[PDB]
């Protein structure tokens, strides 16, 4: 598009220094779901929501507590 | 190096890899102390 439109490819601009740096969060509008072990999606995305630090809330212990 | 790769609606990710030499030197000198030095030639990652 503003690349694009009729031009050279989407990714003539760049000279993708980027390479894909080891960490998660390199994924911009994934609906990363699936906390180890916990079904429940945790991340609406990794762009959002993420200034507030983790819930660190109860997940599944119930053995412990009783 | 620049790569021209036919499209695809999903956002792959290109794959090279720099082919150097790994090697590695094992030493022990006395009744256990494993010393070990690395060098990677090319890519090297030493200060």
């Amino acid at each position: 598009n503003g690349t694009g439109g009729a031009f050279e490819g989407g990714l003539f601009s760049p000279y993708l220094t980027t390479r894909l740096p080891g960490w998660a969060g390199v994924r911009q509008n994934v609906m990363g779901s699936t906390v180890d072990g916990r079904p429940v999606l945790p991340a609406n995305s990794s762009t959002m929501t993420y200034a507030t630090v983790g819930n660190s809330s109860l997940d599944s212990t119930a053995a412990a507590a009783a | 190096m620049t790569f021209e790769v036919d499209p695809m609606d999903e956002p792959t990710l290109l794959y090279l890899l720099f082919e150097v030499f790994d090697v590695v030197r094992v030493h022990q000198p006395h009744r256990g102390v494993i010393e070990a030095v690395y060098l990677r030639t090319p890519f090297s990652a030493g200060n």
